[PDB]
């Protein structure tokens, strides 16, 4: 994977590529690595696919219950603490590598969490196999005081570095923008720069091509 | 401990028609999750209307191709400029490979040209020099994705005559060069979609009684 | 342990099971019966890790006999086989799994059909016309693929089995000291005494 | 692989499959596992594809030189012993071969030698060799008679490879068949299991384990 | 198990 | 190693060291071989300027090479031991690899080959 | 069978319209100890070729000596040694590639990754890579070590395919190379601030710049980072 | 010693115009030895279809488990479970066994009976959902299936066309794998009829 | 890591580099390794980032609870709570921690807790991979009862050297000043400290 | 390979050697003669590593036959045994040693005595009234300790051997497919054809 | 490399 | 070990501790690690005692033979002969060697040869296990063109620190002075250098 | 894992 | 063995 997070003037933006791999094989050309923990707290996840989905839902569930119990909008630092303490307990065996971001009553926040349970704070971050390609771009173009549109460009540029230069990353760019005072906007397939070309030929077969031994109607009813 | 082998990825494919043969390979070269080059050819005109690719560990692939090219040179010097027939090339390459039986060349080798009756020929080799003539062969990283497609589309395997009750096979027949280039291009775009080590570019060498022509096509760069 | 076979013909299931018990370089016994009756129309043969085999067989036998007494009824072969499979499927993830493979041969009296189940120590169950565990299958499956017909009589079945035992005595490395053969049909379970 | 060869009343039958595997990957279904050394000599291949192919075509060159030097065709015993003495030199280096050297000479009659890469050499009437050997043995042994007609022998050989092709995951493709007589070897065709299985099932009524 |  | 080319050509196209070796044969005691319909006989003269010989132990002149082949000779006696040993070794080696004893022609061709080799190798007569 | 002791990190490089640029820092590390600081890892051969080397420094010094001996040997009985029979970059490369592959084949490698940069006599740009396995490749941009991971993606933004080379000036390309070196100093724990850079131009020839420094670094935002999550002061 | 390739076998699923197809082979072996030619890998719970490749004991166990769970679901909810929902239940159930998993590669296919939408999904052994427009593949010949599908497939096939396409992907992938084959079954699934066809294939 | 804490006339100063490593890759160049466990008790963290964060969070929690029930804890008490964690979990932890705080009775105090969970009270303490390179320097240049400016200089010069030689140290130098006057955060950038 | 025995009676040496050749789970052959005649009054049986056994035996046979031709004389059993021992004793420290064990049975015509030598692959030589290699000895030595007498006839020897083969067929794990028996006495070497 |  | 060599106004000085270890046992407390390979070319030895002795003996032999045929060898040449040995036998050698000599053309020169057999010409060089602890100190205190007395002090103070922290260093401090005036052996005992 |  |  490649994933990033970039802060800006009124908020924070995260982005991710959309490739899943099983060894050298591309298992999924368009999976969603952006997760909603709560409406205005989103997560990007790299590592063991099931682990990032499962850990993200569990903490999303408990955050919802907590938000209800306290009559407050959830804070990013609560997701952060809950995620990190869970991951630490599992000593690295839950392979989730996350960039957590969102807006809450305290402001806008950007964090990363490694699988053994350490957390980092920054204005720009990247994780995954594509993280060095992305970080090269971020270190080259990031500045203090980015506008929302600059931040989006910077983020998707960093994801693009991963897509082109990392064999662990490909296909599309997903983005999510969390601005203070506004709804999070989740931009699924924000960029689609890897559209398959038209095939040369149609492989649709003459009907009857396949040799059949038996038919029968299957009973799905009651 | 020092490991004398590496894996440079890519994939290659040979198809033989009635009076021509093709040898195609992608132009991407990789190690681990990094791209080394997007255009580094690995199919070669070796003289005497023989094309050759040796895919796997590039350093071994280059050494072998170099040695065979040199073998063609000396065949001329020692046997009064006689043409090296494809069957003779094949057998010579077996000895090149088997000579290193106890420290093998880590490559899958394919050669293509014309047999002595002017018919198209493809020969393939395992890393220590087992060999066999075929209509058809893919080799390298995406071999397992492409080969079964070729069994179906080149040798018409599992395809029957409609309405003959799966009793009369689709009858075998040579393919035009136009048809073959279509199967090659589709084979590689499919392979590029699902294998991370395949992409960037596709180079095809076509071999007829008038010599060797090349064709090049862009492939997805992610 | 080692050799256990089963063939299902028209009207019965026949189980053949080797008699030798070997530990080290000594054949300790040449008359071992590698089988337990589970109910009057269900028989189970077994092979695998020393000790584990009998302990497992007797434990299943105890459970099936308990069920019979409780409900005054005989469980169908399909039901017994599913019970056995579940037990093995649990076992495979225990601290110490049962390393036992079984063939279950039974006559279902509701259907009036003979049935043969092959189950390995992982809990892998399959219903088959003929079955074997261990290296035995490597000779018999192909032989039976050739000579077996679905509608054979019990006598035809036993001749087919003579073929299998002959081949195994010709090509197997070990002396397994012959087989004990047992027939399961509509009238219960009986043992052939000269094989 | 599955390969076999047996002696009988009417000479020698030799039958082999055509599959090559790398792990579970089916690498080819069209391998020629019989090598025709001379018009009275055959070699079968099982084990390493390269090892077998290379050393068995090397063997042919050695047999050719014998007849140039000695003005006489090489004995099966001597041809087999060249191969076995060769592989014995490489013992421990990791060569992998199970081969049968099959032929007729006037001094020997029809003769089969089993030769493998541990350096074992055995004369005998029946051998099956390869990952499918046991399957082939089961059918072959239980129908073998010294007196089989040439017609029956050819079929039994073909049928035994079919048996192994079906049950052994690492055997398949097609059957190649040979008959060896006092007059040399005669090829009896390439038989795709694709069609042969269904033909045999129908005509013989065997393979009832299979959904018809 | 797939990774990302 | 001692290298000298001792068997070389003379201006008339003769190899004198080979021709002089023939002279040594000429001086040797006589040997004759006659073949019947169904046997072969080997006769050998023994020069009779020698009494007090012990015939039990004195090297006989016909040698078994294998149990079906014999060799006799005329010339230098010590030289003949070398050829007989080499021939005997080859006979056993032929049995080991071909699984058949030597033909008489084969064994003859071998001994002949050894003799020829000594006419174009450095340092040997 | 070897293990590298004193080592040099990334070598980065690219083609531009008229030539090639190549750079590498002046550090020789000893594990995590930054042991030596005046280490030149770009070695010019003639006035048309620079060879940049990463990996084991003892093996780099060996390779220096081979190259300096090669120049000597080429001059022998060669009246066109400084003209038509001067060493080309393609000759110097193939020689190195040959040695690298032989040493891997004898199970005793030279523990290096090498980039040969220069201009052929017909004016063509030469850029090719070879390493301890004898693997070789060419691309409009090339880098070794962390360079491959961080410099390539940056340099390919400038030259992404063959056709982008005519469009790229030496000012543009030197910028990209110098910026790439800064990034590597931010992110590679075994890089130094000081480095050398060389341009081989088909018109101006070889310019070899020593004692460059990474400058215009962004560190200010560091002050705003407090704690690792919840801490405020 | 790799549990996911002791028994062998494969499953593939595809979407078409208002239909889905799901197919499997019939082999069950113990390494090189083929044991059974009748081992189906596709099951259904009402109108939702589940194919499972991998270790046969777990395939059997998981079928028994999901029958159980869907039976109780039906009793409490008073309706048949839908594919989107069943997909989620599969995921939960596998991830619950995270550090001692079932060695399986499940595949779900069916049509949502409210929305009429065709739906397919695949999972890894610990529950990761892979949803796809086009096709899902699983088993010891998965590389081959990926190759066959990626080249043969096109969107919006009619049921009788989709049948040919999925069958050809399965057959030709199986034939390049030593551990798959020995027969095959294809389910064509339309909004409310389901045809099941047994394919004729090479028996080696 | 390169970390240290130094007692002086008016209290104590903590200092650290800002580098985190994942092999030879710098995962974070602006890390904050100086952590608060109470208003005027702080620690420097070295070793595992996850272990040391988890430990500091627990200690902060214990001292918050201590405070609620018994008032301000002593620096010695804070060091004891770190020890208890590090010692009792020595098999599973890679944590080298320096604890530093300011009492009004006790002035500045420094406790260092190396890998095994032993405790050592010292005038100053250095630790982390980069510390090996400055034992010589620090032993030669430290005196007791330095001024604030002298102590900032000592720390700046020391960590400068540790960063110079250690590849696992770098970025900015952070310091935290602990006196009766409150709590002061200092930061020094490469262009300043490098050429000292 | 596996089973090789020898007994020396009053006037001969008898060698018994198993006929099976097994590789994997297949008995490839049931009529293998695990013996080579070294000279007309000396016989050698062998067992051990596949390939090594025959290669070694034939190599010794070639050397002894060469000696016979060279000197027109038959080496005594004691001499042949010492030659063989030295060959094995060299071999044990080679790059790849011969893993072969042998029994040498001979009739010494100068002494008019039969002699039996047991030599293992290390070159450990012992002269014995009766001998065995491999697991066989674990049954036969004790049996022979009981039933053997120094002055037995060749017929008494063969009956004693029937006892040994019977015991081995009762208690050995493997099917070794019977033995080929050979007698070495004053008149040379002959083979019993029904055992 | 393959086997047969 | 702790060893170093320093160039100055009039030439070069070599210094070393005198400890040899066999585990934690001190096999020799008065070792001489500064060894002559020519009248005014000497080396400091660290690593294996056997390897470094064997190497120095061979180099002394080469340079004696060089001298006989071509006159006095340069310090650079001596360092080259050490390199050739260390590089070509890198798999079998544990030798960290500093070479130092005095020409009249070249004044003082120092070449250091670490484990892999690379060569590095430097103003001064430090090496041996104890050197890690004085990188900071030495980098802070070395200047070019020091006087003899300043250079003796620099070496004395540096090795004092290395010996203090490194358990594998100790005993006496030996030095060898190399100028136009000849060759001078110095020795300093614990009671002097310890309390510096 | 990240170290310090 | 003695080290330095
Ligand atoms: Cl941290
Ligand atoms: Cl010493
Ligand atoms: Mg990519
Ligand atoms: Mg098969
Ligand atoms: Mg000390």
């Amino acid at each position: 994977t490649t994933i990033v997070g970039v802060k800006f003037n009124n908020g924070v933006v995260i982005a991710a590529d959309t490739r899943s791999t099983q060894g050298p094989i591309v298992a999924d050309k368009n999976c969603a690595k952006l997760h909603r923990i709560s409406p205005k707290i989103w997560c990007a996840g790299a590592g063991t696919a099931a682990d990032t989905e499962a850990v993200t839902q569990l903490i999303g569930s408990n955050i919802e219950l907590h938000s209800l119990y306290t009559s407050r909008e959830p804070r990013v630092v609560s997701a952060l603490q809950m995620l990190k303490q869970h991951l630490f307990k599992y000593q690295g065996h839950i392979g989730a590598y996350l960039i957590v971001a969102g807006v809450d009553p305290t402001g806008s926040h950007l964090f990363s969490i490694h699988a053994h349970g350490s957390t980092d704070v920054g204005y720009y971050l990247s994780l995954g196999s594509g993280s060095l390609a992305a970080m090269a771009v971020l270190e080259s173009h990031w500045k203090q005081d980015l506008t929302k549109e600059e931040a989006i460009k910077l983020a998707s540029d960093a994801i693009q570095a991963g897509i082109w230069n990392d064999l662990g990353s490909g296909s599309n760019v997903d983005v999510c923008v969390m601005e203070i005072g506004k709804d999070a906007e989740y931009l699924r397939n924000y960029l689609t720069p890897n559209v398959r070309e038209e095939k040369q030929k149609s492989y649709k077969f003459p009907r009857g091509t396949t040799a059949v031994l038996k038919e029968s109607i299957v009973n799905i009813c009651d | 401990q020092f490991n004398p082998y590496g894996d440079n990825g890519g994939t290659i494919l040979g198809i033989a028609g009635e009076d021509f043969a093709v040898l195609a390979g992608d132009t991407r070269n990789i190690t681990d999750y990094s791209i080394n080059s997007r255009y580094e050819p690995k199919v070669f005109d070796c003289g005497d209307n023989i094309v050759m690719s040796a895919n796997g560990f590039a350093a071994d692939g280059d050494a072998l191709v170099k040695r065979f090219k040199n073998s063609v040179k000396w065949y001329h010097f020692d046997h009064n400029d006689k043409k090296l027939s494809i069957n003779s090339a094949a057998r010579n390459i077996q000895h090149l490979l088997y000579g290193k039986r106890f420290f093998p060349y880590y490559v899958h080798t394919i050669i293509a040209g014309l047999d002595e009756d002017g018919k198209g020929a493809v020969y393939s080799f395992d890393p220590v020099g087992s060999y066999e003539r075929e209509q058809c062969r893919a080799g390298g990283a995406a071999a397992s994705l492409i080969m079964p497609f070729l069994d179906n589309q080149v040798n018409f395997k599992n395809q029957y005559e409609p309405g003959t009750n799966g009793k009369v096979k689709k009858p075998l027949k040579y393919l035009s060069v136009e048809e073959v280039i279509k199967l090659v291009r589709d084979s590689f775009t499919s392979a590029t979609e699902r294998h991370i080590q395949v992409g960037d570019g596709l180079e095809i060498l076509i071999v007829t009684k008038d010599g060797v022509r090349k064709e090049f096509y862009e492939l997805k760069r992610d | 342990m080692d050799i256990i076979l089963g063939i299902r013909v028209q009207d019965s299931v026949i189980l053949a099971s080797s008699k030798a018990v070997t530990r080290g370089i000594s054949v300790l016994k040449d008359s071992d019966d590698k089988t337990r009756q589970l109910s009057p129309h269900t028989l189970m043969s077994f092979a695998g890790e020393a000790g584990d085999t009998v302990q497992f067989a007797e434990y299943i036998q105890a459970n099936i006999q308990l069920y019979s007494i409780r409900e005054d009824y005989e469980l169908s072969p399909q039901a017994v086989s599913s019970f056995v499979r579940q037990e093995l499927a649990k076992s495979i993830r225990s601290r110490r799994p049962y390393q036992v493979n079984v063939l279950i041969g039974g006559y279902d009296k509701k259907k009036n059909k003979p049935e043969l189940y092959q189950i390995d120590y992982l809990g892998t169950k399959v219903e088959l016309p003929y079955g074997a565990h261990g290296y035995s299958g490597f000779y018999t499956f192909s032989l039976l693929d050739h000579h077996y017909r679905p509608d054979m009589t019990t006598e035809e079945g036993l001749d087919l089995l003579k073929l299998c035992v002959q081949e195994l005595e010709k090509r197997m490395p070990m002396d397994f000291k012959g087989v004990i053969v047992k027939i399961v049909d509509k009238d219960g379970i009986r043992q052939v005494d000269d094989f | 692989t599955t390969t076999l060869a047996f002696r009988f009343q009417g000479g020698i039958i030799v039958a082999v499959d055509s599959r090559a595997t790398a792990g579970n990957w089916v690498a080819s279904q069209t391998v020629k596992k019989v090598i025709e050394i001379n018009p009275f000599l055959l070699g079968t291949m099982a084990g390493g594809a390269a090892d077998c192919q290379f050393w068995e075509t090397w063997l042919g060159s050695q047999c050719r030189l014998h007849e140039l030097r000695e003005k006489e065709r090489i004995s099966v015993a001597a041809a087999s012993k060249i191969l076995s003495n060769l592989v014995y030199q490489y013992k421990g280096a990791g060569l992998s071969m199970g081969t049968m050297i099959c032929g007729y000479t006037r001094k020997e009659g029809p003769t089969i030698y089993y030769v493998d890469s541990d350096g074992t050499r055995l004369k005998g009437d029946i051998f099956c060799v390869g990952s499918g050997q046991t399957f082939a043995y089961g059918v072959l042994d239980s129908n073998y008679k010294w007196d089989l007609s040439v017609e029956d022998a050819l079929y039994l050989g073909k049928r035994s490879i079919l048996a192994a092709a079906h049950r052994d995951a690492y055997s398949g493709g097609s059957v190649n068949l040979y008959h060896v007589t006092e007059d040399g070897w005669i090829y009896h065709g390439n038989h795709d299991v694709g069609e042969l299985f269904w033909k045999v099932k129908e005509e013989e009524g065997s393979f009832n384990n299979v959904i018809g | 198990a797939x990774l990302x | 190693g001692y290298d000298r080319a001792l068997s070389i050509f003379s201006p008339d196209g003769h190899i004198f060291q080979v021709e002089y070796a023939l002279e040594a044969v000429k001086r040797g005691t006589c040997a004759v071989g006659v073949k019947g319909k169904n046997c072969v006989v080997l006769g050998c003269e023994r020069r009779s300027t020698l009494k007090l010989q012990d015939t039990r132990i004195t090297p006989s002149k016909v040698s078994k090479i294998d149990s079906h082949v014999v060799l006799s000779f005329s010339g230098l006696n010590a030289d003949s031991r070398i050829l007989i040993e080499k021939a005997r070794v080859e006979a056993q080696s032929h049995r080991l690899t071909l699984e058949d004893p030597v033909t008489v022609e084969y064994l003859t061709r071998y001994v002949a080959g050894v003799q020829q080799r000594y006419t174009q190798s450095g340092g040997v007569r | 069978t070897q293990q590298p002791i004193v080592t040099g990190t990334s070598v980065i490089s690219m083609k531009y319209d008229n030539g090639v640029i190549i750079a590498a820092d002046n550090l020789g590390s000893y594990g995590s100890l930054l042991r030596f600081n005046g280490v030149e890892r770009l070695i010019p051969v003639g006035d048309n070729t620079v060879v940049g080397i990463s990996g084991d420094i003892s093996d780099m010094q060996h390779i220096e000596r081979l190259l300096k001996d090669l120049v000597t040997e080429n001059a022998y009985d060669n009246p066109l040694a400084d003209a038509e029979e001067a060493l080309e970059p393609s000759y110097i490369f193939e020689y190195l590639a040959t040695v690298m592959y032989q040493r891997r084949s004898k199970m005793n490698p030279l523990w290096n990754a090498i980039i040969v940069a220069g201009v052929q006599s017909n004016g063509d740009q030469f850029l090719r890579y070879v390493n301890l396995l004898g693997v070789t490749y060419s691309s409009p941009t090339l880098a070794t070590g962390f360079g491959a991971h961080m410099a390539n993606p940056l340099l390919r933004k400038v030259v992404d395919r063959e056709s982008d080379i005519p469009k790229t000036t030496v000012q543009v390309a030197e910028e990209a190379i110098v910026n790439a070196m800064r990034v590597l100093y931010y992110r590679d724990a075994r890089s130094s601030r000081n480095f050398s850079l060389a341009i081989i131009d088909k018109n101006t020839g070889l310019t070899f710049k020593k004692n460059l420094q990474v400058e215009n670094m962004k560190w200010d935002f560091a002050k705003d980072i407090k704690g690792y999550g919840t801490q405020k002061i | 010693s790799d549990p996911s390739s002791i028994n062998g076998g494969i499953v593939v699923a595809m979407t078409g115009k208002d239909c889905v197809a799901i197919a499997c082979d019939l082999r069950l072996g113990s390494q090189s030895l083929g044991v059974s030619n009748k081992f189906e890998k596709i099951f259904h719970y009402g109108h939702v279809f589940l194919g499972i490749t991998g270790l046969a004991t777990d395939v059997t166990t998981l079928n028994e488990m999901f029958r159980y769970k869907t039976n109780l679901y039906k009793l409490k909810e008073e309706r048949a479970i839908e594919p989107e929902t069943f997909t989620q239940l599969v995921s939960s159930s596998l991830y619950e066994r995270r550090f001692g998993p079932y060695f399986v590669g499940p595949v779900v296919a069916g049509i949502n009976s409210k929305s009429g939408k065709p739906f397919i999904a695949g999972f890894d052994l610990i529950g990761c959902i892979d949803e796809a427009k086009d096709f899902i593949v699983s088993g010891t010949a998965s590389d081959q299936l990926f190759g066959m599908c990626e080249s043969l497939y096109e969107p919006n096939l009619e049921p009788e066309d989709l049948f040919e396409t999925i069958s050809q992907a399965l057959l030709n992938a199986a034939d390049r794998d030593a551990l798959s084959g020995w027969g095959a079954v294809v389910y064509i699934i339309k909004k409310d009829e389901v045809v099941k066809r047994y394919l004729k294939m090479r028996q080696d | 890591t390169s970390i240290m804490a130094v007692t002086f006339k008016d209290g104590v100063i903590l200092g650290a580099d800002s580098r985190t490593t994942t092999g030879a890759y710098i995962a974070n160049r602006v890390t904050d390794k100086l952590t608060r466990v109470h208003d005027k008790i702080w620690c420097c963290r070295s070793g595992s980032a996850a272990d040391t964060q988890a430990i500091a969070d627990i200690v902060q929690y214990h001292l918050e609870l201590y405070t609620s029930q018994y008032g301000t804890p002593s620096t010695e008490t804070a060091a004891s709570v770190f020890k208890e964690l590090c010692y009792e979990n020595k098999d599973n932890l890679t944590a080298g921690i320096i604890v530093a705080g300011y009492d009004d009775k006790n002035k500045g105090e420094v406790y260092t807790i190396p890998l095994g969970g032993s405790v050592h009270k010292l005038p100053y303490a250095i630790a982390g991979s980069g510390s090996t390179f400055i034992y010589g320097y620090c032993d030669k240049n430290f005196r007791e009862n330095m001024s604030k400016e002298e102590t900032v200089d000592f720390i700046k010069h020391s960590l400068s050297q540790a960063i110079k030689w250690d590849g696992s140290s770098g970025g900015v130098i952070r310091m935290v000043v602990l006196t009766a006057a409150g709590v002061e955060r200092l930061i020094f950038y490469p262009d300043e400290y490098e050429q000292l």
